[PDB]
RNA sequence: GUCUACGGCCAUACCACCCUGAACGCGCCCGAUCUCGUCUGAUCUCGGAAGCUAAGCAGGGUCGGGCCUGGUUAGUACUUGGAUGGGAGACCGCCUGGGAAUACCGGGUGCUGUAGGCUU
RNA sequence: GUCUCCGUAGUGUAGCGGUUAUCACGUUCGCCUAACACGCGAAAGGUCCUCGGUUCGAAACCGGGCGGAAACACCA
RNA sequence: ACAGUGCCAGGUGGGGAGUUUGACUGGGGCGGUACACCUGUCAAACGGUAACGCAGGUGUCCUAAGGCGAGCUCAGGGAGGACAGAAACCUCCCGUGGAGCAGAAGGGCAAAAGCUCGCUUGAUCUUGAUUUUCAGUACGAAUACAGACCGUGAAAGCGGGGCCUCACGAUCCUUCUGACCUUUUGGGUUUUAAGCAGGAGGUGUCAGAAAAGUUACCACAGGGAUAACUGGCUUGUGGCGGCCAAGCGUUCAUAGCGACGUCGCUUUUUGAUCCUUCGAUGUCGGCUCUUCCUAUCAUUGUGAAGCAGAAUUCACCAAGCG
RNA sequence: UUAAUUAAAACAAAGCAUCGCGAAGGCCCGCGGCGGGUGUUGACGCGAUGUGAUUUCUGCCCAGUGCUCUGAAUGUCAAAGUGAAGAAAUUCAAUGAAGCGCGGGUAAACGGCGGGAGUAACUAUGACUCUCUUAAGGUAGCCAAAUGCCUCGUCAUCUAA
RNA sequence: AGUAGCUGGUUCCCUCCAAAGUUUCCCUCAGGAUAGCUGGCGCUCUCCGCAGUUUUAUCCGGUAAAGCGAAUGAUUAGAGGUCUUGGGGCCGAAACGAUCUCAACCUAUUCUCAAACUUUAAAUGGGUAAGAAGCCCGGCUCGCUGGUGUGGAGCCGGGCGUGGAAUGCGAGUGCCUAGUGGGCCACUUUUGGUAAGCAGAACUGGCGCUGCGGGAUGAACCGAACGCCGGGUUAAGGCGCC
């Protein structure tokens, strides 16, 4: 049905995005981002290992599907169905094109759309994934399995920050004891020390 | 057939080849699209400078 | 091909610039421009009369003509290998004096009194401008203390 | 596109602005006598057939209009062509547009 | 210290709320004969001077939003010129110069021209 | 594939920018006949294929979709 | 007094004559118009910049939708008010424009460039200069002025079309307008005719011939600038092969298979391109004959099976011989 | 019958059927005429076509394109001629030959000869019904035929295949 | 001796200079006209002017990058309010009474994006200026503008040379003019295409027109460009033997 990854798998093109120029792109492959325990608190998950890219290239919606598949798939089986939540963190927005033959030839050989891709830089997250701490080596090994599903050179890499949060795991406790960060669910709120003073009244009373 | 279209490959070097000079300036340029009506009275102005010649 | 279309491209060259929209300040048609003045040519989307041709936008030119809202200047247009002296009519919301030349003017003044100072004291004083030249020599303390040593740091896989 | 049938212009022979009677422009019958038709016809005449090209390619599907002003002041009475651009219907003194009224 | 008329730059001047305003002002305010204009003297126009800073307006406030300006981001991203540099490539490193922008942190919150007032 | 063209009650079909969306058949009710049929008097029933746009107003006009029917595909 | 003939006039007249039967073009034809224009992008922060590149528009529309002045402020939303509801009209409040400005888009615009009134014809007459495409030619469109006549406003001013970027047309001919105009041939008067200036009638192949086919009966000058074989690059498609392992295999991922994904190889498929060959490389298939490859069907020697035997299946060295 | 790549199913043929013409004619030649051929002819003839022995048959369509027939009843219609205005050139009007338009005939003239839906008591069919539709809507025959793409159609026979 | 925008040919030597395959118009696409590129003839001066360069000032810009807790557009996930609307229920005599619950809604957050988005915003780049045609004085003319002998322009006399950044170099100017108007390749940027020794662009440099050392071999790669020679030394590349 559809080419070889390879005939696809450099952005050669600039970003040609489904919008009111191209018409008619067909649906993702993938349409869930988010799987495991999303509504975890900040706190329940500590730990977080992210699948990174080495290679400056395109990631076809059928992979990124695929991947998250074959990660969930471990993580149930070895955490449990409410032991993680992942997130894929790169969505295929760019459209790749086809030039269809069975004839004109190049002539007139501007393609239709034929799916969609994620451009991908080096040192950019695929996926992540955030557990439970005794968890660190079945994350490794959930991403180190989801990387056959893509092309090229990815590093799996647990991350020093808490959770899906940005800040540093060693100071994120203490920050919460300041009122710093107020969880949010999933993640947590940053508490400058600026605007009204009835704002920082209701924090600390 | 088919043929190239356009291109402006080796021109800048044909361009140099002579220079491109600029635009020759003398010290009076000439009254060509100055306002009518200010060049009526400057012809005037001059047609009397004679008037003015004996104070001068 | 391309349309030969007169303000083609010219999407954001003639726009105005960010949240400065609406009303013309008067100081604009203010300013005085006398024959042989040197003025700065910036068309402004604002006003859609005098507006100077996309070629001329970011050109300098002289002003030869004043008439009750423009100016004519002569601005050099470069096409192919030879450069034209050109004759626009600008309307003064487009234009805005140069400073170009005053950096120069100022210099004049300054040097023509600098020589008229000097001479009456009977010294010599510096008049042409110099390029920067190489520093000279200096000592420099180290006010007891070390410098501080420096070391690459390590690689670390901030991903 | 609706003109008025009168309007107040510049008069050539007058000098200054007039009332003006404002009609559209027919082009008369040929003459038999101008010299590029008395030419023609002795070219046409004889062997040989057609002479000079007739031309089939015709592209615009409107003309301009244009308007035969004429003085109204007794004396003068002179007239003048004016041109308008090209329109597909054109009427003179047609009823002018109403405004905040219900279209029927 | 500060206002009025006309301004220049056009948020450091805006927006929200709160406090305070001496004198002169500027207003709110009271009327419709006249001028003028409305369904309506509400607005516009006109004639006034009983009352009031309630509001506009002015000054001040807010761990205020915005705006302005610095720091950090960062010699990072990007980039001019160079190599018979690496790599299957994708790309990457070095040499020679230039060098950003968020998030985050700090500071500031109209200046001023002409003419005329008030303010021992 | 290019190009042309078409979707309107249950069926086949009209609609000369403002229709109570036309016609025939069909369906429903009542008459007639012992009864049916014909025949006479009445009635309901349109997602105007779908989205969007111009318009005072669109089933119509204008683009994009979902189906459908045509004519072309030659010189080797 | 007609047949008839001579000469004119109208019709008919592929029986016959001459001639034409666009261009671009991933060969040509079919298809499209990238042929004259305009917007955004491409386009690599001056300008310029190509493809049958991408997304669109144009051959019109307007007595006002032109000009001036005044007064107002829009989309949307919140809260209220008989009939009144999601939606009628009235009120208050917020509202940087999220509306509108003929149309494609982009720019521009808030006591306005928008909406509504009032008065109007600067959409008039006229000589030059300039800009844009550019050869610094024409057209078209546009920009500052200058001379008149007007409109409008209290006035400063604004206006010689549409807020800006598109909306269009030479020579020859014809037609209309202008002057107490020139000429109309030996002189004069008068018709006519020709001139001079300015508009219009149109060339869209849009710097502007007047134009249908077929050729397999065909012709000539050429072209490898250009198609139909081979060969060459490429490998989408075709063919063949790996990697991961959800599952299948009663159990058991991998004896044998293998989804979702992904990495290759090859040129025994078809494409794409047009580099060689058009002063010619004989164009399918079969017959014959030799040789070569392995991606192994058989046979030799082996490993593994969900290999008891027999039969079969997977794999290895392997193209000697069939 | 294509001399010198095609001998044939192609041409011819008898048979059949249309068409023009009674001589000042039909058809044709010729620059030209009291010119010429058919024609030393006369409708059982000459001239122009199509089909192609015999046998059986030759359906429907005159809307299209052709051919043909009637014509001042009557739109357009050249030259000439008639009249009026004017100094005249010129202008205008009236009048209106064929031919076109108007109306008939004609297909052994060129040619043409549909679509959709429902329906019989198992299913399939659908004699039957409704509808839209054109100038007729392909009749009698015949067929994967030298004519049928799909297609190496389906059944049977012929073969071991 | 028909015409041929088409094919083929076009005859001695040396010396000097030396292209174009691009712009616009053309029933123009195998061809012309046109500008550009070339050559020739000079001439006007010189022993101030100029520049494919920098420096110093001064403007122009909307690409790279970045942004989306900023406008437009696209897009993932939780959280807090919620009656201002709906879906499920659910006690009911039933109501906006109660009870929840999931949606939408709003509020701060959060993942991910743009050739036809953007508040920001480079590098490289594009104008201009860097003096005697300047600077400063006094006066005269005007029909232009005007409260003003104002304003602006022009003209006249006069005084000022430390020639007002670096570097390099002699400049200017006029006629006549051929061939060309099929290009192709490489670094970088770049459009279409799966890609192509594919089609199409920008910049510069090349091949074409060009030999020579090296890359065994080769239009373009690397080095370096050429009168006929001797000596020396190199480049890129090399030094088992060839
Ligand atoms: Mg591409
Ligand atoms: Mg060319
Ligand atoms: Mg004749
Ligand atoms: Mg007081
Ligand atoms: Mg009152
Ligand atoms: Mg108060
Ligand atoms: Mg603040
Ligand atoms: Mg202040
Ligand atoms: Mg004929
Ligand atoms: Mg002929
Ligand atoms: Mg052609
Ligand atoms: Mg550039
Ligand atoms: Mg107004
Ligand atoms: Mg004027
Ligand atoms: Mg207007
Ligand atoms: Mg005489
Ligand atoms: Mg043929
Ligand atoms: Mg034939
Ligand atoms: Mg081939
Ligand atoms: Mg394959
Ligand atoms: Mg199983
Ligand atoms: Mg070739
Ligand atoms: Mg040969
Ligand atoms: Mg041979
Ligand atoms: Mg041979
Ligand atoms: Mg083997
Ligand atoms: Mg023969
Ligand atoms: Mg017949
Ligand atoms: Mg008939
Ligand atoms: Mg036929
Ligand atoms: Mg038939
Ligand atoms: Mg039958
Ligand atoms: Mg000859
Ligand atoms: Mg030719
Ligand atoms: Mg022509
Ligand atoms: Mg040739
Ligand atoms: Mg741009
Ligand atoms: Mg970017
Ligand atoms: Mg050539
Ligand atoms: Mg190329
Ligand atoms: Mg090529
Ligand atoms: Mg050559
Ligand atoms: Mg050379
Ligand atoms: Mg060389
Ligand atoms: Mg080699
Ligand atoms: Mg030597
Ligand atoms: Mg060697
Ligand atoms: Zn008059």
């Amino acid at each position: 049905g559809r080419r070889p990854a390879r005939c696809y798998r450099y952005c050669k093109n600039k970003p040609y995005p489904k919008s009111r120029f191209c018409r008619g792109v067909p649906d993702a492959k993938i349409r869930i981002f988010d799987l495991g325990r999303k509504k975890a608190k900040v706190d329940e998950f500590p730990l977080c290992g992210h699948m990174v890219s080495d290679e400056y290239e395109q990631l076809s919606s059928e992979a990124l599907e695929a991947a998250r598949i074959c990660a969930n798939k471990y993580m149930v089986k070895s955490c449990g169905k409410d032991g993680f939540h992942i997130r894929v963190r790169l969505h295929p927005f760019h459209v790749i094109r086809i030039n269809k033959m069975l004839q004109t030839g190049m002539r007139g050989a501007f393609g239709k759309p034929q799916g969609t891709v994620a451009r991908v830089h080096i040192g950019q997250v695929i996926m992540s994934i955030r557990t439970k701490l005794q968890n660190k080596e079945h994350v490794v090994e959930a991403l180190r399995r989801a990387k056959f599903k893509f092309p090229g050179r990815q590093k799996i890499h647990i991350s020093k920050k808490w959770g899906f949060t940005k800040f540093n795991a060693d100071e994120f406790e203490d920050m919460v004891a300041e009122k710093r960060l107020i969880p949010d669910g999933c993640g947590v709120k940053y508490i400058p020390n600026r605007g009204p003073l009835d704002k920082w009244r209701a924090l600390h009373s | 057939a088919k043929s190239k279209n356009h291109t402006t490959h080796n021109q800048s070097r044909k361009w140099h080849r002579n220079g491109i000079k600029k635009p020759r300036s003398q010290r009076y340029e000439s009254l060509k699209g100055v306002d009518p009506k200010f060049l009526r009275n400057m012809r005037f102005a001059k047609k009397h400078n004679k008037k003015g010649l004996k104070k001068m | 091909t391309n349309t030969k279309g007169k303000r083609r491209g010219t999407r954001y060259m003639f726009s105005r610039p960010f949240r400065k929209h609406g009303v013309v300040p008067l100081a604009t048609y203010m300013r005085i421009y006398k024959k042989g003045d040197i003025v700065d040519i910036k068309g402004m989307g604002t006003v859609q009369k005098g507006m100077p041709h996309k070629c001329y936008h970011g050109k300098t030119g002289r002003v030869y003509n004043v008439t009750q809202h423009a100016v004519g200047i002569v601005v050099n247009k470069q096409v192919k290998g030879k450069i034209l002296a050109k004759r626009i009519n600008v309307r003064i919301e487009h234009i805005k004096h140069s400073k170009s030349r005053d950096s120069f003017l100022k210099r004049v003044k300054e040097n023509d009194q600098k020589k008229k100072e000097a001479k009456e004291k009977g010294t010599w004083v510096q008049l042409k401008r110099q390029p920067a030249p190489p520093r000279e020599a200096h000592f420099v303390r180290t006010n007891g203390k070390e410098p501080e040593l420096l070391e690459p740091i390590p690689y670390e896989f901030m991903a | 596109v609706n003109v008025p049938k009168t309007r107040r212009t510049f008069c050539k022979k007058c000098g200054k602005h007039q009332p003006h009677k404002v009609t559209q422009y027919k082009k008369g019958k040929d003459s038999l006598y101008a010299q590029g038709k008395r030419r023609y016809d002795r070219k046409q005449s004889g062997y040989g057939g057609q002479t000079k090209p007739i031309f089939r390619k015709k592209a615009k599907t409107t003309k301009k209009i244009v308007l035969r002003l004429e003085c109204v002041e007794p004396n003068c009475r002179s007239k003048r062509m004016l041109a308008i651009k090209r329109c597909k219907h054109f009427e003179l003194g047609g009823d002018k547009k109403r405004k905040g009224q219900v279209i029927q």
